[PDB]
């Protein structure tokens, strides 16, 4: 990672204005709306055929809101991401069995949900940040 | 692969889109050059500069092939073959770029339309740049 | 994409391939199960056995569908169209694990045609095997 | 990595067969054969144009000679890969700028280039053992 501070005051400042609510489910929504082979993974959350019940559905805005709990505890722990998301690999890569390309994508799709949220907020440096942020946060989960 | 609906999202995307194709294209590359920076090893000989004149130039030639993969949206392969000619043979990208410059495309999508980036329109677009990166890479 | 001399590689391979279709198939499954054990998460029902009984049906099955899909290797989306629906739709395989068993299928065929893998029949092979994991997933 | 020590008597049993000037060469040439736009990166290498002027030049030949040079320094050390493969870290993503996924297409060639010398010798636990030494060569060089 090794965010710059002033790329840790980008990281701090916009993250501080982040609504958890609708940017988590907004993101797993967005999982499941553009990558649908995800979707093989949440089986027991009802409807996730037609993207407004993916949208709609109170389980994935419930879980989005515990993987932005997730980031969250990853942006008070950037040093120590490996020591922080060691259960949370642990149950993605042993139970689960999610291959950690999927950790990339939803990343990705995090970053495309800040910028629909901030417009001329999200410059290309704080977005630089977050890239570093998403691809610690996936490389951490990858073990 | 492109249904109809999506596109109805793509075209109503870049029409959404319309003058602003070279501010994108070039925030678009902005983002790319700042956020993965190997890519510009791709780009030896140009300024990379944070709002240089051949990097919002080239922008808008990136845009103006991406309107014309818009209008040919069905004839990707044969309105796409001097750059799918372009970047296997003379620049040999590696594909995983055209991945990198899809999704900032898709970022500064996000930053520009708040209001018709659905995610009906974002799967769409994402189809859709995978589908022009598919075309890029298919003198492979 | 695949040029005829590709299908000209593709075509003499599983050619020099014939009758050990369901033997190469079922070696290549206990490859991809034995290497890379998450996609033993997709055959939740199936005894996977170094050397079972599914494994080695459903490796002959994966064989014949790929050489109906060499049969029609300018005709794989309408020849793997009831394949497409079922690994896209009702599995949902994620795209990647296409790539993993098209690897062993390459390490199957460099295990068993050691004279006729050369790097262009390896190249048309991998190809092949891109283009048919680009069909069955073509329904995203 | 990790490897079982009946995997580490299959790795080791197998990799003291292989010859070094055939394998090396071979794999790095079907690499610039397989994946056309690794051939960006050898741009001094003279004709990499045909795919028997790849798999007849030199310079791939005593180049893949050193590939499988440090192969063999990653096998000799299977434990320290991070400690081992920093200077070539170093070298392949800060002078060289390649993206990581191609170490990952050189282990997956280097994988059927064993194949390809060595038939039944090479079963699928083998096989599992040499892709657990070549992810994690490859998570070693993604540095
Ligand atoms: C890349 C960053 C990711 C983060 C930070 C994250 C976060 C989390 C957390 C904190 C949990 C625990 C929920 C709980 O304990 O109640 C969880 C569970 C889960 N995650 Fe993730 N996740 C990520 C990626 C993914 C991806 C990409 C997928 C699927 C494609 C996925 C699928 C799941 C599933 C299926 C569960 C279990 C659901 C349940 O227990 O009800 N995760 N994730
Ligand atoms: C994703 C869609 C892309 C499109 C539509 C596109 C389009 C173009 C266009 C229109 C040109 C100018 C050539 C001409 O006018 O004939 C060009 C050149 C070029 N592109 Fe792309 N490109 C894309 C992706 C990429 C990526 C991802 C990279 C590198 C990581 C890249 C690197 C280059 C380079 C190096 C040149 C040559 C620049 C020069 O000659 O000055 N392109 N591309
Ligand atoms: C080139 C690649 C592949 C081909 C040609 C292929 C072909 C087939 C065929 C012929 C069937 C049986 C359809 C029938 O019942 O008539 C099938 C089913 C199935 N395939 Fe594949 N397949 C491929 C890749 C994969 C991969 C990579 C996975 C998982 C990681 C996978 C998982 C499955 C599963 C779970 C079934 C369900 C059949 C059962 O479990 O009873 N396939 N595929
Ligand atoms: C597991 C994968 C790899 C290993 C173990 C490896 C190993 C090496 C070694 C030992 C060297 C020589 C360093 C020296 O002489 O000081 C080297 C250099 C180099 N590698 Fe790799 N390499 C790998 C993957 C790749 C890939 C996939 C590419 C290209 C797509 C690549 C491109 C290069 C280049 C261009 C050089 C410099 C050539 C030169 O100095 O003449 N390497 N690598």
């Amino acid at each position: 990672v090794h965010l710059t501070p002033e790329e840790k005051s980008a990281v701090t400042a916009l993250w501080g204005k982040v609504n958890v609510d609708e940017v988590g489910g907004e993101a797993l929504g967005r999982l499941l709306v553009v990558y649908p082979w995800t979707q093989r993974f949440f089986e027991s959350f009802g409807d996730l055929s037609t993207p407004d019940a993916v949208m709609g559905n109170p389980k994935v805005k419930a879980h989005g809101k515990k993987v932005l709990g997730a980031f969250s505890d990853g942006l008070a722990h950037l040093d120590n991401l490996k020591g922080t998301f060691a259960t949370l690999s642990e149950l993605h890569c042993d139970k689960l069995h999610v291959d950690p390309e999927n950790f990339r994508l939803l990343g990705n799709v995090l970053v495309c949900v800040l910028a629909h949220h901030f417009g001329k907020e999200f410059t290309p440096p704080v977005q630089a940040a977050y890239q570093k942020v998403v691809a610690g946060v996936a490389n951490a989960l990858a073990h | 692969v492109l249904s109809p609906a999506d596109k109805t999202n793509v075209k109503a995307a870049w029409g959404k889109v319309g003058a602003h194709a070279g501010e994108y294209g070039a925030e678009a590359l902005e983002r790319m050059f700042l956020s993965f920076p190997t890519t510009k090893t791709y780009f030896p000989h140009f300024d990379l500069s944070h709002g240089s004149a051949q990097v919002k130039g080239h922008g808008k030639k990136v845009a103006d092939a991406l309107t014309n993969a818009v209008a040919h949206v069905d004839d990707m392969p044969n309105a796409l073959s001097a750059l799918s000619d372009l970047h296997a043979h003379k620049l040999r990208v590696d594909p995983v770029n055209f991945k990198l410059l899809s999704h900032c495309l898709l970022v500064t999508l996000a930053a520009h339309l708040p209001a018709e980036f659905t995610p009906a329109v974002h799967a769409s677009l994402d189809k859709f740049l995978a589908s022009v990166s598919t075309v890029l890479t298919s003198k492979y």
